[PDB]
RNA sequence: GCUAAACCUAGCCCCAAACCCCACCUUACUACCAGACAACCUUAGCCAAACCAUUUACAUAAAGUAUAGGCGAUAGAAAUUGAUGGCGCAAUAGAUAUAGUACCGCAAGGGAAAGAUGAAAAACCAAGCAUAAUAUAGCAAGGACUAACCCCUAUACCUUCUGCAUAAUGAAUUAACUAGAAAUAACUUUGCAAGGAGAGCCAAAGCUAAGACCCCCGAAACCAGACGAGCUACCUAAGAACAGCUAAAAGAGCACACCCGUCUAUGUAGCAAAAUAGUGGGAAGAUUUAUAGGUAGAGGCGACAAACCUACCGAGCCUGGUGAUAGCUGGUUGUCCAAGAUAGAAUCUUAGUUCAACUUUAAAUUUGCCCACAGAACCCUCUAAAUCCCCUU
RNA sequence: ACUGAACUCCUCACACCCAAUUGGACCAAUCUAUCACCCUAUAGAAGAACUAAUGUUAGUAUAAGUAACAUGAAAACAUUCU
RNA sequence: UCUCUUACUUUUAACCAGUGAAAUUGACCUGCCCGUGAAGAGGCGGGCAUAACACAGCAAGACGAGAAGACCCUAUGGAGCUUUAAUUUAUUAAUGCAAACACCUGCAUUAAAAAUUUCGGUUGGGGCG
């Protein structure tokens, strides 16, 4: 939801077209009483409660909300046996083919969410089979998320991508509360 | 949709594009510089802080200046930076009163002043204040040059402005001819204010005049092709005989 | 009443109707009593050639080469009238060769244009 | 619009077996967008309803009714068909089973009153139908006797229930 | 007061239409 | 929305209003009350308790002069100058189990506090910071980023 | 009758296209990257509200004050009224006072 | 009140209640009662006593004055010598 | 089985990015003659203040703070800080748009509707009716019954109200459209915890995040800027008409044309948004009338009838502020359960509102109701049903 | 003596009869995320539900086949006549 | 005109043919008497009456259609007009004082013309009291 900006918009009766005239007197006509051929009432008139100019869902989780829910969707996975940790993610050729075969032989999911340390140093053999897949997703370990891991049924993680979450994960257990933007300069975080 | 740019940066783009991108650099400058005029109708504060006597605490305090309203008669003639104030007051100067709108006009008067630099006679309507300046400045001319054109409020006074410069520029001997001791005894005098020619023409003109006078500069008939082609044929034919 | 219908002679009291054209161009003036004047000299003269001889028809023979479209251009206009005789008397006032200074004096103005067509 | 009277004459029925009664023949015919009210078509239809071409056409011939005319041209040209193309052996051997008069596309008009104000005219057209069924016409539904309508109350008597009983 | 409402006419192309 | 009225209609009067009866947060007497609030000084305290608590797990590290730089980033300690605060006053709170030795520089202090940081062998002085310099004292990293 | 006669034409929704598979991928790009970006640095959207949020007056100030000076000379007229009947109706109306 | 300012967007506060009342951080309201400075020739000791005290105010004017202020009047402030210090805070209530 | 039903894409919405031959100012779209004439000048008002008169808004954080303010409604800084498409519409929707066209208006200006085959055309469902009119009696149904009716029971709905079958409002009917926006403070659920928060802010268990409450249509009005004197009021220029008879140079008489509109009848959605027939006043004059021009709304014009100013002038019309405002009327759309009708005070206030009282929800705690003696005033000679208080129960 | 309620009992089951207002449990359809794959599920959203506003647009009724409207006569359709 | 109305012609009318509206309409299977009741019943209670439908008249009722009554009251709703209602003189006209050497400008005072706004409540309906 924080992302999304609903882009839908309708013209309210001040908005629409013309409706600036009354559209007969108020009395003596035996119609009903109408101040402008553009209210909500009338065809191709305004919206009166409608979607108003691009609207923003945007709100922020605390950064330990959403660290805790990194940790709980890793335990999820590790106890419901989707986790697979790896040395590397090196393959020994870049085809798609046998990446496929390997998962099913395997029996991992149908949907594998492969994660290394950083993205310029994924390996061109991995990079090569994944770009192919659909249902294989590469992702750098930055890039991990709740949402791709639960849409995807299995999470393969190489020994460097564990070490990293763990310590990013960890140090929001003993952090102090922010002086200001961690971004800035601190005593001893990178 | 939105626009690219700021509506109120059109005026500054159409200057950077067209005929006013190839008006000269300096007048370009002396347009876009925007050096706020003397006050004249309020009593600037003294300093950028005062002690409000409310609270005792030192705030920051802004000169706003009042809009003036100059009417087009007031560029014919020589008003120091006076124009009509339109505004509102309260009745008996309390603010639970009605509240009135109220016009206050200067006091014009018609007086002939004589430049040294132009060597004329000039009938020019206009202010005490404007008198007081002149005073203040030892002459009509010292007035117009020393004055700048946001202070000076007065088409015709940059005219006069441009004219005495360009006659400083070009040392005319049209000032007092057969007098060149008392032509030169007048330029030193005004010798301070000596500006280059070029930017002396272009000395208080404004957006549509530079406009004006710009075409007239670069305006040219077209050549005749005859010519060019002409021209080019020779020197290919040099060439060929030189090699 | 009616605003999308052409302005025409045909519409409006007697002066208006009398008033308005049809585009034909004028070709003398009023004096007094109506009486009109008629200029021979504003009449367009027809300049029609004798055609008898001539071996051009209307339609050109199906049977004919086609050739690429080539526009004259002014450098092409000089190169094929003027650079010959430019080269000669260079190798041996630029009236001579056929430039004039001035469109004025001549009985056909090239710029601004006074002849028909 | 619906066109599906059109398309009735368009079934073919399957072979009948030799031990199997004849079936008579159907003829589906109709006219559109008649200019003329369906509500006075209707007393036309009415009128020709259950009676043999023949008579009908003869009613129709005398009938001053605008209506009459165009009806009659339906049913002849309907006869023509019936003998042409449904394999009808005698023209006179034809009685419209169905006869009724449809609405049709109308167009609305302006009619003018006296004081600027208006009402909505209604080019009123209507669509015609028949049905013409080969062999006689039924007989008229005889009305009810006495005796049997004293039957029909003596079984009403004796369809009596104890009723709110064991 | 004396009360008049003008009419109102409907617009033209209601009733022009044609098949 | 309840049935006809202002209430139905959504115009009933502004919060405050009383009908027309003379509104109760209006017959009251101006008092000054808070007069000048935006110019008192505010000092956030720091008790006795608290720094004890602060040296014994180690957040504020008494072997060194403690300021109001190390309180903040102890984080025993949160000003805000745009409120008005002028830093840390000393309280006596804790005073008598107090025991750390410490060089504490405050803003303000009480007696009994001074007492109670003398008699542990330490030193206590008040030093005024205006507005600005105590800004950049509390979040020194955020005053060297703007260069000046 | 405002109900169709005939199934609408099948919809197939590919779930594992570039956009849905990579979705919400740096979502936690602040707290797995340093902080050197924040989350809501990632909304692609109106200038005025990237990583904001409020009703429909708070949304029209910011565009007007943000992007009021680029607006169409209409738009900007539309937004000022809008503007000045949402703060009738919030200050004005409603229920609860 | 301005539950939305035009400019900020903003709940503002209602300045009056500022120049009249006084908030205890408690979330009592005090203040002073009405006539204290009126007509005190015709007043008795008793009762000029009695408006010369400052006063607390109802549930029902201190959730009123709570609404026509915002926040920002209702934090915790650590003034220097305040005369109302001791009373920010309630001590041995029940409910 | 007819009217008809449906349909998917024409396009549109919000963002990002990016800056964008000839004729025609005279009567516009008119080939071709002495000009001179040239632009700038505070918005106002509605509305809020429950009237109205000063007044009333037109990145983040500091901060709704300093200040301003019938010090009241409300208004409101600065220093300083640092800054690549769609949980959009899909022909009553989305642009008004198939088009600013048709049409309407003198003009400014207002302003629509709609189309659906296929790869190739060089191939069953709304209302309304008909099939098929109707049988004693009755909110049209229910209990039923062998049986449609007959038997018995049953005073449409909505709104409004003390109370409606009400002979109080709305509704012919079908389809589509058509109306609850949000802060403060609380409650619930997470996270962290004397700290919380991704600078600012809050904090004496708080802080952070989320969830969850605030409608639609309607005036007469006001102000600004345009458009209007082809009708009408008056005027300007230069024109035209007035038979015949009596009288005689006439604001003379009878009387046509012509102008008007006294009285009657008809008409009253009319032939007509002021007419027809008869009757009648004037008809050489202060007459009538064709053409062109002029006076414009804080105004014009007026033999003052508050007349007339493009059919509706106590002050035109159009556009805009404007979704003006309305304590007033009307409307306010799925199912189901539960609690729920309570004194008064103040108020330019009694058609409303705020506070009380009642009511609802959640939470903490312990007494709540009923009520035994004893007890609660003389004035007053007598003087009621009762009440208050009140352990037990 | 009997008749006689939705009172009470009887067999079974029970949240299932107060306007304004208030609390709660469900929920039609739509889109999005995952499912599902002859019509769905768990959630997130919102132009999210119409027997009623002399409501707007469109269709068709009722009034009603009613009120109203029209073409002088004959004839060879030349023509004549009133 | 009427006592006192009659006769006839035309139009209208009714019938046949063509074309073909309007307001109105909750649904109606649309009776009378008495009583009741939201204080005048087709619909309720007690009686009476009662096969079914057309066509032409009539105007007693459907508190009939029509215009959200123009009478009356209310609204802290309007507007027009008058003032000797409150607030003003922005604007003109005069003066006086300055300014400048009559005009113009600024400040005052007085008139003329106007402009903005209001016209409380209770009330045996409103008004008067
Ligand atoms: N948000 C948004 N993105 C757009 C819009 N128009 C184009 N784009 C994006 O522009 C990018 C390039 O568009 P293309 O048409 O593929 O290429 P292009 O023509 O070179 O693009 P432009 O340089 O933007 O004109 C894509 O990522 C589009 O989604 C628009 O209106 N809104
Ligand atoms: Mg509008
Ligand atoms: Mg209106
Ligand atoms: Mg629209
Ligand atoms: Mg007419
Ligand atoms: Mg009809
Ligand atoms: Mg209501
Ligand atoms: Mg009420
Ligand atoms: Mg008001
Ligand atoms: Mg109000
Ligand atoms: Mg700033
Ligand atoms: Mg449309
Ligand atoms: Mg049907
Ligand atoms: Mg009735
Ligand atoms: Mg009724
Ligand atoms: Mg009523
Ligand atoms: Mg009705
Ligand atoms: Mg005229
Ligand atoms: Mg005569
Ligand atoms: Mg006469
Ligand atoms: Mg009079
Ligand atoms: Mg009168
Ligand atoms: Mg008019
Ligand atoms: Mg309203
Ligand atoms: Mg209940
Ligand atoms: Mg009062
Ligand atoms: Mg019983
Ligand atoms: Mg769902
Ligand atoms: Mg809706
Ligand atoms: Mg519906
Ligand atoms: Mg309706
Ligand atoms: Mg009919
Ligand atoms: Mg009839
Ligand atoms: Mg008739
Ligand atoms: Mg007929
Ligand atoms: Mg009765
Ligand atoms: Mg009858
Ligand atoms: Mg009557
Ligand atoms: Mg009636
Ligand atoms: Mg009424
Ligand atoms: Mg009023």
């Amino acid at each position: 939801n924080f992302k999304r900006i609903s882009y839908a918009k309708t013209k309210t009766r001040a908005e629409v077209r013309g409706g600036g005239r009354k559209p007969w007197p108020q009395k003596g006509t035996g119609r009903a009483r109408h101040g402008s051929i553009r209210s909500p009432l009338w065809r191709g008139g305004g919206v009166a409660h409608g979607p108003r100019g691009p609207t923003s869902y945007y709100y922020m989780l605390p950064m330990k909300v959403r660290a805790l829910g990194l940790k709980v969707a890793l335990t999820v996975k590790l106890a419901q046996d989707d986790l697979h940790i790896m040395d590397s993610l090196e393959l020994p050729t870049g085809d798609p083919q046998y990446l496929t075969e390997l998962a099913h032989y395997r029996r991992w999911g149908d949907s594998v969410l492969l994660v290394d340390l950083t993205h310029e140093e994924m390996p061109q053999s991995i990079v090569e089979a994944t770009s192919r897949l659909k249902t294989f997703n590469l992702i750098p370990a930055v890039g991990l998320n709740v949402h791709s891991m639960l849409k995807h049924q299995t999470l393969v993680l190489t020994l460097p991508t564990v070490a990293f979450l763990e310590d990013k994960l960890l140090w929001q257990d003993s952090r102090y509360r922010p002086l200001y933007p961690f971004s800035l300069p601190y005593s001893d975080f990178p | 949709p939105l626009h690219k740019y700021p509506v109120w940066l059109w005026k500054r783009l159409q200057l950077r594009e067209g005929i006013c991108s190839r008006l000269p650099g300096h007048y370009l400058r002396s347009l876009e510089e925007e050096r706020t005029p003397t006050p004249v109708h309020y009593r600037p504060h003294g300093a950028k802080f005062k002690i409000n006597p409310k609270n005792g605490q030192r705030e920051r305090v802004e000169d706003v200046p009042i809009p003036i309203y100059f009417p087009p008669e007031s560029q014919r003639g020589l008003w120091g930076g006076e124009g009509w104030i339109l505004g509102q007051i309260y009745a008996n100067n309390d603010k639970l009163s009605k509240r009135l709108k109220k016009v206050w006009k200067p006091q014009l008067f018609e007086r002939e002043f004589y430049s040294e630099i132009l060597d004329k006679k000039f009938t020019v309507t206009v202010t005490m204040r404007t008198l007081d300046l002149i005073d203040e400045a030892y002459g009509l001319d010292f007035y117009i040059l020393k004055t700048p054109k946001e202070d000076l409020c007065s088409k015709f006074g940059m005219d006069l402005k441009r004219g005495m410069l360009l006659r400083l520029a070009r040392q005319d001997p049209q000032l007092h001819p057969e007098d060149p001791e008392r032509r030169a005894a007048i330029y030193d005098k005004y010798k301070e204010f000596a500006i280059p020619e070029e930017e002396a023409e272009w000395v208080g003109l404004t957006l549509e005049e530079a406009i004006e006078k710009q075409r007239l500069l670069e305006e040219k008939d077209p050549v005749p092709l005859f010519k060019i082609y002409v021209a080019e044929l020779i020197q290919q034919l040099q060439q060929q005989a030189l090699s | 009443a009616d605003r999308m219908s052409k302005w025409t002679s045909k519409r409006g009291p007697r002066s208006f109707r009398g008033r308005k054209g049809r585009g034909a161009k004028g070709i003398g003036f009023l004096t007094s009593g109506w009486r009109f004047v008629q200029i021979k000299e504003m009449v367009p003269e027809f300049v029609v050639p004798d055609l008898t001889g001539f071996k051009l028809k209307p339609y050109v023979s199906y049977l004919a080469p086609e050739s690429e479209e080539t526009p004259l251009t002014a450098a092409q206009l000089f190169s094929e009238a003027v650079a010959p005789a430019i080269e000669k008397d260079f190798k041996d006032n630029l009236e001579k060769y056929g430039f004039e200074p001035t469109q004025e004096g001549k009985l056909f103005q090239l710029y601004p244009r006074n002849f028909l067509r | 619009i619906s066109r599906k009277w059109e398309k009735k004459n368009k079934i073919v029925y399957p072979p009948q077996l030799p031990g199997e009664p004849r079936r008579p023949a159907e003829i589906y015919h109709c006219r559109r967008q008649i200019k003329y009210s369906k509500d006075k078509m209707w007393y036309l239809a009415k009128l020709i309803r259950g009676m043999s071409i023949d008579q009908a056409l003869a009613q129709l011939e005398f009938n001053d009714k605008k209506g009459a005319k165009i009806i009659k041209e339906v049913l002849l040209e309907a006869q023509d068909m019936a003998v042409r193309d449904h394999n009808v052996e005698f023209r006179s051997n034809l009685y419209i089973a169905e006869s009724t008069s449809g609405r049709g596309q109308c167009l609305k008009r302006i009619r003018y009153h006296g004081r600027g104000r208006f009402g909505i005219m209604e080019k009123v057209y209507c669509h015609y139908f028949v049905k013409l069924v080969e062999g006689p016409p039924p007989p008229p539904e005889p009305p009810k006797t006495a005796v049997a309508h004293a039957k029909e109350y003596i079984q009403q008597l004796r369809s009596r229930t104890i009723v709110h009983t064991l | 007061k004396k009360r008049f409402t003008p009419p109102i006419y409907q617009p033209k192309f209601k009733t022009e239409k044609e098949f | 929305r309840g049935h006809k009225g202002e209430r139905q209609r959504g115009t009933r009067p502004r919060l405050g209003f009383e009908g027309g009866q003379t509104p109760f947060y209006i017959r009251i007497p101006k008092y000054g009350f808070n007069e000048g609030h935006s110019f008192r000084r505010q000092y956030k305290p720091l008790s006795l308790n608290r720094l004890q608590y602060l040296i014994d797990l180690g957040r504020v590290d008494p072997s060194q002069p403690i300021d109001l730089t190390q309180l903040v980033n102890g984080r025993g300690v949160t000003i805000q100058p745009l409120k008005r605060d002028y830093g840390v006053q000393l309280v006596e709170e804790g005073a008598d189990t107090f025991t750390a030795k410490v060089n504490i520089e405050v803003q303000l202090a009480s007696e009994l506090a001074i007492a109670a940081i003398e008699k542990n062998g330490g030193v206590v002085t008040t030093a005024f910071y205006d507005p600005r310099s105590l800004d950049i004292v509390c979040k020194p990293v955020p005053f060297f980023l703007r260069g000046q | 009758i405002g109900i169709r006669l005939t199934l609408p034409p099948p919809k197939v929704v590919d779930r594992w296209n570039e956009k849905r598979a990579m979705f919400g991928v740096y979502d936690n790009i602040g707290i797995l990257g340093n902080f050197e970006k924040h989350p809501k640095e990632l909304i692609r959207g109106p200038i005025w509200l990237r990583g904001w949020k409020g009703n429909e007056l708070q949304r029209c100030i910011r565009k007007r004050k943000m992007v009021g000076s680029r607006m169409f000379a209409d738009d900007l007229h539309n937004l000022n009224k809008r503007i000045r009947y949402l703060y009738k109706h919030f200050n004005r109306h409603g229920k609860f006072r | 009140l301005t539950y939305f300012s035009a400019r900020k967007g903003k709940r503002k506060t209602v300045k009056a209640v500022i120049d009249r009342f006084l908030r205890l951080h408690c979330g009592l309201w005090v203040r002073r009662k009405a006539g204290y400075k009126k007509k005190l020739w015709k007043k008795t000791p008793a009762r000029k006593k009695r408006l010369r005290e400052f006063v607390f105010c109802n549930k029902t004017q201190s959730k009123l004055l709570d609404k026509m202020t915002t926040s920002f009047w209702k934090r915790r402030n650590w003034y220097v010598d305040d005369p109302y210090q001791k009373y920010h805070d309630r001590t041995n209530l029940k409910v």
